[PDB]
């Protein structure tokens, strides 16, 4: 039903903010087609720009968070295949040679990045190990949706935002998606991410 | 009045023994709450992970077994055998991993079943588990006749076997009972896969370098 | 159920480096430093990454002799450079002298030397991933992983002809481990980054088919 | 009575082995391996063989030195490859690093190296008659009696001209049998197998009749 | 009267037979001629062709049992000569060189084995200290009959039923037989063996 | 402040010390009841085994003297010595193997003989035991004024000699009383067996190599 | 050999001069 990462809440441990920090954030639909590979979307970068999340988290100087994020997917009884959803804690990625990852690649930003090499995680991980990490199914016939609660982890009380990412959150499709003719090609994936006891110091 | 006794000067060993603080009076940083403390491998082999048991002469595609209308009804979909430090599909599980740091290994296993197709599908599947003697059944027949399970779609998504016990062997194997049936508009293939563990009573012995 | 532990997973001491101060040859510099590193194999660097974070002491064995494994009385200096502090440049250097830097006098006739040194981490724990930029190079580094560089010395008025061998073993003890990461799959490309090749080894052997010992 | 006990007939140290590293001669391959065998003489094969069963620890001493019976201080590695890990192919071979296997580094001066090693056996004990096939040569054999294989090295650059020539004991402690055996009246032929030779030797000296010192 | 095999009655640690399994099985009777050297049987081995005990022993993967055996002997009293029934835990048969001992040597059957080299037991152990092994005397003016209970003795709480043997039973007639012109040439030497608590696993 | 004495360094002996454990941690497999546990040699030698006393310039033919008529009443069947440790006859027992591995013994012995002639046969025979200074006997008649005893066959199948204490020297010879009797139709010849033994108040001393 | 692994008896002359075998029911079949 619902995954409480590691066996914790998020909790305090500065200004702290209310409402207006903690709200939902829907990003921007991913589409999977038959062919799609992946996406990973690695925050608190995600949330840098949005809203009043990132005005605090780029003018104050040290950061704190924890996050409900929920994954939900839109198919008709027709389509079929399976996600994989799971929040990596200090994910880092790699570059696979004919050398530096891309900071396209390592910050993403809202929109996520594709994975290449997803049997690998592009961390030279097998992704069949994947599921050592807070992760969550979902199959098409038997549920649409995935909700995930990461407190925070980390080594340092505080750390930056702006730097420093604590995890990322990973959706890949294991099983392909296959359709019948004439049903509709791509199935939408919208993340919605809510954070959870966010505090900030160093105005 | 003391006496040197034959092993005096000797460091070559793994003696737990007591030196001298190199910065006496030094502070380390204070500890604070980290979540996520493992405190023994032993509970890392009980969780469930992806187990490639295609792995035929393909990347992401080696994790999930194909099912299909085989239009000959008794027929054997899949076959793997059940020792996880052995070559072969439980490498990619993480209880297998950590068997090929250790020498012996005993206890028993369980394994999961995800039927991936669409809502539509409907069929069965017989699930057989041969003892560490015996040679796989030949037939469907002769596969019912021992540990089984049938296993239905429509009604079932996942289903669980427990093998009963192994040591460093048994083998599972997977037929058709009936048909693939899907109604007009919908796909007609689909995939399995599979899932390995170990239970609350496997151990390790001996560690070894993998 | 005591081997499965994690603390006994990392128990024995192990070989963690080979260094060796040759003022015979072309070189006649006599002295070396080594700057602590833990990874330095890829044998123990595969067991350390099954965990995000952890915290332990260490404790340092040196196995010194000479090139025929003979071992005559003449005087070693093992210094200790703790995090933050300049090494030697040469032989007379004054950081051999610097109070603060613990040094052990012991001969090659001695047994090993031995000596302990505590948790010099200013976070919690050791961070084996960091993602992150500390401030292209700059992804994925962790400069509080840094131990110091010891930095051993033949005590010499001048040139002896000898190169000394010695080598170094680490214990972990009183270690603690947080969350768990998977072991990997591919071969390892340079020390510090994960960088793997483009041709992708598979996890799993081959077999025939997938029907089928 | 104490010293008719079984603790007390197995109890002293004796000699399980002699063997040596010889780099001086056309053998310049600088090291050895010697796996552990009880019953290689046939004085204590002979004694063990009155039990079917037994279960005991185990301790080992090495007295090593040079043909002259001379032992100048030069550095020496014993390392113990126990059951199911692999022996080394050469001097520089990894498997002389690898932390699992224990190693002590001790001088041709210092006094003999000694260690313990526990009950290895998955059985709950030795079995020196094995009745039944483990799956001709197989039958009779127990997989499951070896204890490990040590394997000495002189911690040497390269080629040292001496040969070193080191002798093994063995104790038994805490010792326990089981169901007991008559002891062998015929000599032994090869070393695993029961065979005996063909002309079968009385168990009693003759006299000249059955009436008669 | 009856000897307990080192002062233990069989006992349990599966599925368990009940009387089926349990009951008295005779093997075909040996002549004991004038001339005649030994016999052993060293089972398990007899019966697992044999009936409902040879079912189970074969088709399940670990096995446990103990056994009382009955040896008894049929001859008048112009008769004479003795007989040594000993029952021997891991009785290993060799070779006497002019070698491995052949597999019709080491596992007999049913119908058993004689033995070329009593004496030595074709062990290289002397018949003169068998008597250690557990042990009964046939004297044919005294008694016609010798019974030994077995319990189950191996260093496994379970093993194979096919490749090990747990101990060996052998008759060995130290007295030659001797009988005066007009009686019956051969003694007769009948051997009946009924398992106590067998145990069966891994069907 | 301490001061090394005299035996310092040295290893060369049986010492009873302590050295290090190689595998720290390391779990062996748990005991489990073996019948048949012997935690001392002193009671192997309590068990009769066969003796040879024929031992003549043959086999198993070695272990049984033989009996028959004689047609002199009064003559000598065998002879043989009472000490264990010497060679001879005793070599075959179990008593006399273990006390080759000891420097001293000292007890008291028993020895049993059993007639396997015909249930038709009948006899008697005497049996004496000649103390460590004499020498045996040489008549019948010098032999039944020490001690002894008279068997019959008919009567009595086996019959036992307790011999009073030896020490690292005494001899039992068998006398025919009178002749081998028998029905018609039976067998004219028949054996003996000796089986030694030792006592409860057997004790040997100081290990020695066989 | 087969005829043991059904329903039978041993019996031996010296000891028993006599035996005695109840058939275990029979209609108007059983071979002894």
């Amino acid at each position: 039903n619902i995954v409480l990462s590691y066996g914790e809440w998020p909790e305090y441990c500065p200004t702290r903010p209310d409402v207006s920090v903690n709200r939902f954030y829907t990003l921007s639909t991913k589409s999977w087609k038959t062919e799609s590979t992946g996406w990973y979307w690695k925050f608190p970068d995600v949330l840098n720009d949005t809203g009043v999340f990132g005005q605090n988290a780029q003018f104050h100087y040290l950061y704190r968070s924890g996050f409900c994020m929920h994954v939900q997917c839109n198919a008709s009884k027709f389509h079929q295949g399976a996600l994989l959803v799971a929040a990596i804690p200090e994910f880092v990625i790699a570059a696979s040679s004919p050398l530096y990852p891309d900071f396209a690649h390592t910050n993403p930003g809202k929109d996520g990045q594709e994975f290449r090499d997803p049997y690998v995680l592009d961390a030279g991980i097998p992704l069949s190990q994947a599921l050592v990490f807070p992760h969550q199914w979902i199959n098409l016939r038997t549920n649409n949706c995935a909700t995930i609660i990461m407190p925070y982890v980390n080594a340092l009380p505080f750390d930056s935002a702006l730097n420093h990412s604590n995890f990322g959150l990973v959706v890949i499709p294991i099983s392909p998606l296959k359709y019948c003719n004439g049903a509709t090609t791509e199935v939408p994936v919208t993340l919605t991410i809510a954070p959870l006891n966010s505090e900030f110091s160093g105005l | 009045p003391t006496e040197l006794k034959p092993g005096t000067n000797q460091f070559l060993t793994t003696d737990d023994g007591t030196s001298p603080p190199i910065l006496p009076g030094f502070e380390p940083t204070p500890l604070i709450h980290i979540p996520g403390e493992f405190t023994s491998l032993l509970d890392l082999c009980q969780i469930e992970t992806i187990l490639e048991v295609n792995n035929t002469t393909i990347g992401v595609s080696r994790l999930l077994i194909p099912v299909r209308a085989q239009n000959n009804v008794d027929q054997l979909c899949a076959s793997f055998q059940v020792d996880p430090g052995r070559n072969g599909p439980w490498q990619s599980t993480m209880v297998g991993q950590i068997c090929r740091y250790y020498t012996q290994w005993s206890g028993s296993l369980k394994v999961t079943f995800m039927f991936t197709g669409s809502f539509m599908a409907t069929g069965k599947m017989l699930i057989a588990y041969t003892p560490p003697g015996s040679a796989q059944p030949a037939t469907r027949e002769a596969a019912m006749l021992g540990t089984h399970i049938v296993w239905d779609f429509g009604l079932q998504s996942s289903v669980t076997l427990v093998i009963p016990w192994i040591s460093n062997t048994g083998i599972v194997t997977i037929w058709y009972q009936t048909n693939f049936v899907v109604p007009p508009d919908t796909p007609t293939e689909a995939n399995i896969i599979a899932l390995g563990a170990a239970q609350k009573n496997f151990t390790l012995k001996l560690c070894k370098d993998t | 159920v005591n081997e499965a532990s994690v603390e006994h997973f990392y128990s024995r001491a192990g070989l963690v480096g080979v260094v060796e101060v040759k003022d015979s040859g072309t070189s006649l510099d006599g002295y070396t430093v080594w700057p602590i590193d833990v990874m330095g194999f890829v044998q123990q660097r595969r067991k350390l990454e099954l965990s995000t974070y952890m915290r332990f002491d260490a404790e340092f064995t040196f196995v010194s002799n000479l090139s025929n494994s003979t071992t005559p009385g003449m005087l070693l200096q093992y210094m200790y450079v703790p995090p933050g502090a300049p090494k030697p440049d040469g032989r007379k250097s004054y950081q051999w002298q610097t109070a603060t830097n613990p040094s052990v006098f012991a001969k090659l006739s001695d047994p090993p030397p031995q000596v302990s040194v505590p948790f010099m981490s200013p976070a919690t724990a050791y961070q084996w991933f960091y993602d992150g930029y500390p401030t292209n190079l700059q992804y994925g580094q962790c400069p509080n992983n840094m131990m110091g560089h010891f930095a051993i010395r033949t005590v010499s008025e001048s040139t002896t002809g000898k190169n000394v061998h010695v080598r170094v073993y680490m214990r972990i003890k009183h270690v603690r481990a947080w969350v768990p990461r998977p072991l990997r799959s591919q071969a390892y490309m340079v020390k510090n980054y994960p960088t793997y090749s483009q041709t992708i080894t598979n996890t799993a052997t081959d077999r025939a088919s997938i029907t089928t010992t």
